[PDB]
């Protein structure tokens, strides 16, 4: 359930695999237009390693398909994310995330 | 154990440095002598150079020892369930107490010097609201008994040391313009909770103090722990000077007050509260005597108990005697009718048993002395 | 039934008596040993009587006819019967004193003694301390009584619950004469209800428990305070307070003054709304600042709740709930996510009101502790929407 | 909309307002969880921007200063203050190094005081711990209450801690300016919201050395120089401004009393190696003492036969100089500690000009300056005030009392305590808190860890300082507290904090005596906690006067009083609980009954031996209410000790009687077996209340009458026919299975030990044909079951082990009493 629109094209080239630590800048809003998230603002990269679970599992395959210097965005169904459950006071139930996530480099 | 005690090297460093913090505060930090309470309050007592306007601001907003009167008397006022603890009050009564007394042939001379002195530093209180504090933490505490009391009940007797009339004065108006019940509802309830010598607690600690105990780390030679038998005299002794402070003098006016509170919705007679500690002080001194009448000698705990019995006995005849003297007819009305006749007449057998008995070891001749004085 | 009780009913008003001579001229003199007098509840309006049925009850003023409600105080239980006392045109001479004279109370006509009735053994287990008060031919040595003033503000207060309780019961019987008969194109069809009296009674007694300004000085203040709560635990004790509940209810049942007036008529519909609104007015009164009586609602909270949406009283309302939150901590223990949903939906239906979220505020900390319980639910219903 | 049009829109400025302010009730009392929900809607470059905003409303900015401190710093600033009062000092190098004046060359007496805040702190403070706010991370599969506790969201604390100093620093230059547009809106609006925000980062430790002299400068750049500019306190601010001026200079304050305790300390390890080097070589000598000196060697040998407590209170004994005769001390160490203490009271300012030169004119001048100037209206403020001058004026007063708190301890164990100083902050954080299923969790893990810790064990003293049992009962009394008396929620917390309770008393008999403190306060919540099972506080009081006879003997009457009404009215009702469970309603509580009579078992029975203090006390109270008994002994229609044990028996054998009648439960209760306990327990107790034989052979008027009472409630035969009772034996049949009895249901020779020890004590055996008589009808029918029960299949049998301690622990040890 992850759809990746490319924003910016990246070098096409070199894409992560696993085990290997992925260095992204993402803004993540709800579909209706909502922002919740975004390392943006915190001015911090995100770092995560692919394969070991960290993130939600549509950011697995979304940012696999992305390559170095590439800005996408990624459209994860609620089933790819929290899903059902959600995440309490920020993401509602059943909630399509949208991200505007760009891979910075590989580490 | 004795011969197979670990010597003081043989520690190691940590446990060392523990028992050198507890032996140095209590050999040199306890034991050292600072004195900043007379230079405290003459600190607060002093208005900082606002003298230059002199105009019709003579309102005289409240300096700095003033303001911190009234923010106690404000917390006493404030409606409460209980009077929580409070350690800065505490602490400021203490050192409002300690800076009014300050204290073979004296002179008439500097007889009169040294109590004016006492007045001034008196003066210094009272006229800042203090005799007015004192009356609302007494009835704040609502009779029980603590720490904030006895502080309480010590800054009291400080300011009335020597039967200061316009501290008498000013308590009583205040008392009357009120016409609140608590403050004598609280006196009442502290007397009845006052301890008198009880034969049981001193079974129980004679032999807790036969069977020697020790501690884990170290050994402690036969611990002091607080004693059980009287443990507040001391507040007593203060409760009963406050109330015949508030007599010294002859202060009639007082004195009718304390039998009858004439403007509450209801009245509580002091001067009879004051006979039925007296009779159940006495029974259980009677008790005492019981208990040794059998033994030839009283042991040195049995004296001591008795001597602090006899202390607050001497308080409360004291205060009994004020009560009466000027004379208050009221008053003398009132204990004639009472059972302080009883008291007495069981004061006189013990008196009678106690002198012949202490008379036969000369051991015991400084408790008979004390005996003969309460007498 | 009348009985020897203690604890905290001695500072309640239901132990409050008047006694009342047997004349008018001069009934405020000094009471005197043997003096014929008539014993009265305030709270209730009853008077001590005896009777061949129940033995010491307590009658209403139309059972009280000077044989059976006729008691004196005695200073002691003999039988002097010298001669009938001749009463004066004056205060005459002070006899009985508060609090130091013991009084035997004699019923008159039968020579019986007030005392108790030796309460059965295996009661004691039951917590009843309370001992019935009898009259018997001989009595106990302990049968002597101390009178102890009571304070003014107590004895107008113990005045006005009688007051005010006879007018709302009243006001609430008249409600249930057409709780289920329509009036149709006619009259109520029954006695016109106290609309006016109610009115102004609930307009005095909004003003008898109106906070202390704080401009007031510390000292008057705290005076204040002590008194209102007082006299809020007074009125709360002789079931004002729940008095207050039941007038609301049975107004509650209509859902606006037109479904009212279809059964009370307009003249009567007409003050619906200004009614309901002093109810709640009053209700925040008798409980703002006096936690005993916020804790009252921690059994029923649902009826607080249930009634946020009504838009007769709104504000009322909303302020109710706010008293109750803000001393109660035991209503914060039970509070469930379908009562912060109704809270939080108030927001979506009246508006932006800082009121409600002061409310919200108060559900999430109390005293210095916090409820997890409702941090997460307000969190949960409220942040994610973003609406 | 631009949100500083909220100036002139004040609908929304309210509800805006507002809004802040239930951000920070919601997270606030250390909610983690809901502070990093809160940084998805108020995120960090907002807070950032919001407080460098000089045309935000005052509202919305001390809205917004208060948020961030609420959501980023709240959690950790409680927990590190709560640390702050104790003073926990390893015997580092660096703590060696710790002087109470800087190297210099003012005076010997006392150099200049140092910055206060500056310097080499060593006392222990666990570290803060955050998380990043990350929303993007895979939710944890751990359920809820069960996965680790939330970390307070992470903030960059050293660009905030510059940009605090920095709106700090321009607020007192803008402050002197005067302009007639102050930040906010107001003075108080421009300074109390950086100001809480610097006081914050001080108490949570984040400036360094350099920023903390910043700090001193902006507060009285003369005075705090080391070697318009206007101070703030000299500014002339409000009252609200001068509260936070309060807080900073409490802090400093703080810091200065810290710094004499660390310093005290580290002169403690620098003097006990002398003492100990030279005590060493003083002990050396004095072995060759013999060759020229005599018996006397007892007097200078008596410091090495003493307690080391006792050892030091002897060497440091020389300071009023009528004492130098005692002390064996060279002139050379005792100059030391004289030195020391010369220099320790000129730290605090005893004795040994505009200029305050220290922080401690400073304060007080400062103090008694505001209020002389005007009549403060500020509650807070005046307290404030007059507290911070009370411990300028009395500076060794305020050492004094904080020595209590301070503790020295190895290098080697700093890892260790700084755990369990860690766990200790996780249940003083309980304190705030409502207790729910995950409070529980963390709760009953922290108890857990506690107990784990070598620290826990090997420094008692420690752990009564840091005030653990307090902590601990104070939350467990907080859950029974709440629903005392219908219901009584999250049991298995309740009884971690009993059993940890239990376990402390144990440690020492200090412990155990702290704990001996709050008997009162036990008792009374102990009436609701025959309901949870396990560790209850009634066993927490019980644990804390065991075989401790100087407990014993200082038990107060009251406390006796208190627990013979709760054994009265369990001897009058049934349990509410079990009628809620279908159990047939007897009317009274055996069960709870049985829980107060095991209490004063204890309390009268202290190693081995009676106290007679308490026992006379005890069968006072209980003849006075004569329901303790249970329904038989009651005199009057009530039915023998034998009628009653035997009435039991049949209400074991028969269901619908003895049980619900729907373990079954895991825990089911048999009224006939929780009956014979009862009575078993009673006995017991009445037995353990008999005087001593020595008492009676010295015919003491007082212990032959208790004797008597007790023979007159338990006549002899009742505890013949009692232990002539025949017991179930475990048998063989129906394929050759065991038929056990259940020991939860039925008679047990648990019932019968309790028999035997008050016939020994009370009766005693005197004469031969009464011994023989007990033999052959109570003793030898049981003796023979367990022999018959010593073989392959029944040896290891419930019963066979219960016969075992019946009779090595009663019946054997009374036949060979009665040998002769």
């Amino acid at each position: 359930g992850v759809q990746v629109e490319t924003i910016s094209p990246g070098d096409g080239r070199t894409f992560p695999k696993r085990g290997q630590t992925c260095v992204v800048h993402y803004t993540g809003m709800l579909e209706d237009g909502k922002k919740f998230d975004s390392s943006r603002d915190r001015n911090k990269p995100f770092k995560f390693m692919l394969g070991k679970q960290e993130v939600i599992r549509g950011w697995e395959e979304g940012v696999a398909q992305m390559s170095v210097g590439q800005r996408a965005k990624l459209t994860i169904s609620p089933d790819y994310a929290y899903g059902a459950t959600g995440h309490p006071g920020i993401i509602p139930p059943h909630a399509t995330l949208v991200f505007d996530v760009e891979l910075l480099k590989l580490e | 154990a004795c011969f197979r005690m670990t010597p003081l090297y043989n520690l190691p460093t940590h446990r060392a440095c523990n028992m050198f913090l507890e032996s140095y505060k209590a050999a040199w930090i306890l034991t050292e002598d600072h004195s900043f309470e007379d230079r405290m309050i003459d600190d607060l007592s002093k208005a900082g150079e606002q003298e230059e306007e002199e105009e019709e601001v003579e309102e005289k907003k409240p300096d700095p020892l003033h303001q911190l009167v009234l923010h106690f008397s404000r917390t006493a006022l404030t409606e409460k369930s209980k009077l929580d603890e409070d350690y800065l009050y505490m602490a400021y009564a203490d050192i409002m107490a300690k800076s009014c007394h300050l204290e073979v042939e004296v002179s008439f001379e500097e007889k009169e010097m040294e109590k004016q002195r006492l007045l001034y530093q008196q003066s210094r209180l009272h006229t800042r609201g203090a005799a007015e504090m004192v009356l609302q933490m007494i009835s704040a505490c609502k009779g029980e008994t603590g720490a904030m009391v006895s502080s309480t009940l010590k800054l009291g007797i400080s300011i009335l040391n020597g039967g200061n009339a316009e501290v008498q004065q000013k308590m009583l108006d205040y008392l009357k313009d009120k016409k609140e019940v608590g403050f004598f509802q609280s006196i009442q309830a502290l007397m009845q909770t006052c301890s008198v010598l009880d034969l049981n607690a001193f079974e129980r600690q004679n032999k807790a103090e036969g069977l020697g105990m020790v501690n884990e780390d170290g050994t402690v030679i036969n611990r002091q722990n607080g004693e059980k038998v009287m443990a507040d005299d001391e507040f007593t002794q203060d409760l009963f000077r406050f109330l015949q402070l508030l007599c010294e003098g002859h202060n009639n006016d007082f004195q009718n007050y304390l039998r009858t509170q004439t403007g509450n919705t209801t009245t509580i007679n002091i001067i009879i509260c004051t006979v039925d500690y007296l009779l159940r002080l006495q029974e259980s001194i009677s008790d005492f005597y019981w208990y040794y009448s059998g033994k030839d000698v009283i042991e040195e705990q049995g004296k001591r108990n008795f001597s602090k019995a006899m202390s607050v006995a001497k308080q409360v005849f004291n205060s009994l005697t004020e009560y009466i003297q000027g004379p208050c007819t009221g008053n003398q009305q009132s204990l004639a009718h009472s059972r302080l006749w009883d008291a007495v007449v069981g004061f006189l057998h013990v008196f009678a048993h106690m002198m012949m008995k202490l008379a036969q070891d000369s051991s015991q001749i400084e408790l008979l002395k004390e005996l003969l004085d309460l007498q | 039934l009348v009985y020897y009780e203690g604890g905290a009913v001695c500072t309640h008003a239901r132990s409050l008596w008047r006694l009342e001579p047997l004349r008018i001229s001069w009934s405020g003199s000094h009471l005197r040993w043997g003096q014929p007098l008539r014993i009265r509840h305030v709270t209730t309006g009853r008077y001590l009587a005896l009777t061949e049925d129940q033995g010491l009850v307590v009658v209403d003023a139309c059972k009280a006819h000077t044989k059976a409600t006729s008691f004196c105080f005695r200073v002691s239980k003999e039988k002097l019967d010298t001669a009938p006392k001749r009463d004066v045109e004056g205060m005459g001479p002070p006899e009985i004193k508060y609090g130091e004279s013991l009084c035997f109370v004699q019923h008159v006509a039968s020579g019986l003694w007030l005392t108790y009735a030796a309460p059965d053994p295996k009661a004691l287990r039951l917590g009843v301390l309370k001992k019935k008060a009898i009259l018997h031919q001989e009595g106990h040595m302990d049968d002597a009584l101390f009178l102890t003033r009571c304070q003014q503000e107590e004895s107008q207060a113990a005045r006005m619950i009688h007051s005010t309780a006879g007018l709302y019961n009243q006001f609430i019987k008249g409600l249930d004469s057409f709780s289920g008969k329509p009036r149709g194109s006619g009259p109520p069809a029954g006695p016109a209800l106290p609309i006016e009296a109610v009115i102004l009674s609930l307009q005095d007694l909004i003003g008898y428990f109106e906070p202390p300004s704080e401009e007031l000085q510390h000292e008057e203040k705290q005076s204040k305070l002590r008194s209102l709560r007082n006299r809020q635990s007074l009125f709360q004790e002789e079931g004002m307070l729940s008095l207050v509940l039941n007038c609301i209810d049975r107004l509650n049942v209509y859902t606006t003054a037109a479904h009212f007036a279809e059964y009370a008529g307009e003249e009567a519909a007409e003050s619906w709304k200004e009614i309901v609104n002093l109810l709640y007015e009053l209700l925040a009164s008798l409980i703002r600042g006096n936690r005993a009586n916020c804790a009252l609602f921690s059994t029923n909270l649902d009826w607080v709740v249930s009634k946020l949406d009504r838009l007769e009283a709104s504000s009322g309302i909303l302020e109710v709930l706010y008293c109750v939150l803000i001393e109660s901590p035991e209503v914060l223990n039970i509070i469930q996510e379908n009562h912060i949903k109704s809270i939080i939906s108030l927001l979506d239906k009246h508006g932006r009101n800082h009121k409600v979220l002061d409310v919200l505020c108060s559900l999430c900390v109390c005293n210095g502790v916090a409820v997890r319980s409702n941090q997460d639910l307000i969190t949960e219903n409220l942040l994610p929407g973003r609406e | 909309m631009d949100i500083l049009e909220l100036s002139e829109r004040l609908d929304l400025q309210r509800f805006h307002s507002h809004t802040l302010r239930l951000y920070r009730a919601v997270c606030a009392l250390g909610n983690n969880r809901v502070a990093h929900a809160l940084c998805s809607h108020v995120d960090q470059a907002q807070l950032l921007h919001a407080l460098e905003d000089a045309h935000l409303p005052g509202p919305l900015r001390a809205g917004y200063y208060d948020l961030l401190i609420s959501i980023h710093l709240e959690s950790a600033c409680r927990s590190r203050r709560s640390m702050l009062s104790e003073y926990i000092v390893p015997l580092t190098p660096e703590t060696r190094a710790i002087t109470l004046f800087p190297p210099g060359r003012k005076g010997g007496n006392a150099r200049r005081h140092g910055l206060p805040g500056v310097g080499v702190t060593t006392s222990l403070r666990p570290p803060h711990h955050f998380s990043p706010p990350c929303f993007v991370a895979a939710l944890p599969a751990a359920g809820v209450a069960e996965a680790p506790a939330r970390l307070s969201p992470a903030i960059p604390l050293e660009a905030l801690r510059d940009k605090a100093l920095r709106m700090l620093g321009e607020a007192v230059r803008d402050g002197g300016q005067h302009a007639r547009d102050p930040v906010g809106g107001s003075v108080e609006f421009q300074f109390v919201p950086v100001l809480k925000l610097v006081s914050t980062l001080l108490v949570m430790g984040i400036f360094g050395d350099e920023d903390v002299k910043q700090i001193l400068k902006m507060i009285e750049p003369e005075v705090f120089t080391e070697e318009l500019e206007e101070g703030l306190l000299q500014m002339k601010l409000p009252e609200s401004v001068k509260l936070q001026m309060c807080n900073l200079l409490e802090y400093f304050c703080d810091q200065e009393l810290q710094h004499r305790v660390e310093s005290l300390a580290a002169f403690a390890e620098r003097y006990v190696d002398k003492l100990q080097a030279n005590q060493r070589s003083r002990y050396a000598l004095l072995m060759r003492a013999f060759t020229m000196s005599a018996a006397e060697t007892a007097r200078r040998t008596r410091e090495f036969r003493s307690p080391p407590q006792e050892q030091i209170n002897m060497l440091l004994h020389f300071k009023d100089e009528a004492d130098e005769e005692d002390c064996p001390l060279p002139e050379d160490i005792r100059q030391d500690l004289q030195d020391f203490h010369q220099d320790l009271l000129a730290h605090c300012g005893i004795q040994l000009e505009k200029k305050p030169q220290s922080l401690q004119e400073l304060v007080s001048h400062m103090v008694v300056r505001w209020a002389q100037e005007d009549y403060v209206q500020s509650p807070e403020l005046v307290r404030a005030m007059f507290s911070l001058l009370h411990r300028q004026y009395d500076g060794l007063g305020e050492l004094l009392r904080a020595l209590p708190r301070a503790y020295t301890i190895s290098p080697s164990s700093v890892e260790d305590t700084m755990s369990l100083l860690e766990c200790l902050g996780q249940i003083r954080s309980l304190l705030i808190v409502q207790m729910g299923p995950q409070e529980e969790n963390l709760m009953i893990q922290s108890i857990g860890n506690i107990m784990n810790n070598k620290v826990f064990y090997q420094h008692p003293n420690l752990m009564r300082a840091l005030g653990m049992h307090e902590t601990v009962m104070e939350v467990m009394v907080n859950v029974l507290g709440g629903g005392e008396t219908k219901e009584i929620r999250f049991p298995k917390m309740v009884t971690s904090c009993c059993r940890f309770l239990c376990y402390f008393c144990r440690i020492s008999r200090q412990n155990q005596r702290s704990m001996f403190d709050h008997l009162s306060y036990l008792l009374e919540n102990s009436g609701i906690g025959l309901g949870m099972q396990g560790s209850t506080p009634l066993d927490v009081a019980a644990a804390s006067v065991i075989d401790n006879n100087e407990l014993a003997l200082a038990l107060q009457e009251q406390d006796l009083e208190k627990v013979v009404s709760y054994l009265a009215g369990c001897g009058l009702q049934s349990c509410p609980m079990l009628l809620a469970k279908g159990y047939p309603d007897i009317g009274w509580n055996p069960c709870g009954g049985e829980r107060y009579l095991d209490f004063l078992r204890f309390a009268v029975f202290v190693n081995g031996e009676s106290v007679e203090e308490n026992a006379n006390v005890v069968v006072r109270l209980l003849i006075r209410k004569p329901e303790c008994f249970g329904p038989a002994l009651r005199g009057e229609g009530g039915s023998g000790l034998l009628a009653a044990i035997e009435e039991a028996i049949r209400i074991s054998e028969d269901p619908a009687r003895d049980g619900p009648g729907v373990p079954p439960e895991e825990n089911r209760v048999h009224l006939g077996h929780a009956i014979m306990s009862f009575y078993a327990a009673l006995i017991d107790l009445l037995g353990r209340c008999a005087p001593e034989m020595h008492l009676i052979q010295a015919g003491k008027g007082e212990a032959l009458r208790i004797r008597a009472i007790l023979r007159s409630l338990v006549p002899l035969d009742d505890l013949v026919g009692i232990i002539s009772l025949p017991l179930q034996i475990p048998t063989l049949g129906k394929d050759g299975a065991l038929v056990q009895p259940k020991m939860s249901a039925s008679f047990v020779p648990d019932h019968k030990a309790s028999m035997v020890l008050f016939l020994d004590r009370v009766y005693g055996i005197e004469n031969q044909d009464f011994l023989l008589h007990v033999l052959d009808v109570g003793f030898l029918p049981d003796m023979r079951a367990a022999a018959s029960l010593d073989t392959a299949t029944f040896s290891t049998t419930e019963m066979a082990l219960a016969l075992n301690r019946y009779l090595c622990l009663a019946v054997l040890p009374l036949i060979t009493k009665c040998a002769p």
